[PDB]
């Protein structure tokens, strides 16, 4: 939901 | 973290640096695809134990934006190098098929198109 959550799912 | 201000480093405003700040950066910062690049990559929070071994110079749009605001650069070529470093870091660490690589490639294409309309002769600006 958050920036960190989406950044994580994107970079992995 | 990369420095955004240094009194010992020559810096100034030029017509090209002003264009990158008020035209190019203003458009790229608000772009939909910019969200992964607006702040530094946090290897601890993201679980990237080898990021800082592969990436020798981390770079993000927030650092570039602050360098433009602080007159950190001497020439527009320095700002272009930081953008190139930000995009190439993503190309190096991630696989060519990853979605984030295509996001960086698309942002890079916008960046280069906007730079094509930059003033071609660089001239220092001192009037405030
Ligand atoms: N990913």
């Amino acid at each position: 939901w958050s920036w960190l959550c989406k950044k994580y799912n994107l970079i992995h | 973290g990369s420095e955004v201000s240094n009194p010992k480093k020559p810096g100034r405003v030029t017509n090209q640096l002003q264009y990158l700040h008020k035209v190019v950066m203003k458009a790229l910062w608000k772009h939909q695809f910019a969200w992964p690049f607006r702040q530094p990559v946090d290897a601890v929070k993201l679980g990237l134990p080898d990021y800082h071994k592969i990436i020798k110079q981390p770079m993000d749009m927030g650092t570039i934006k602050r360098r433009l605001e602080n007159n950190y650069y001497w020439a527009a070529s320095e700002c272009m190098q930081d953008f190139n470093t930000m995009f190439t870091n993503c190309y190096i660490y991630n696989k060519p098929t990853d979605d984030i690589v295509l996001m960086a490639q698309t942002l890079e294409k916008i960046f280069l198109q906007k730079v094509a309309s930059m003033p071609q002769e660089e001239q220092e600006l001192v009037v405030t």
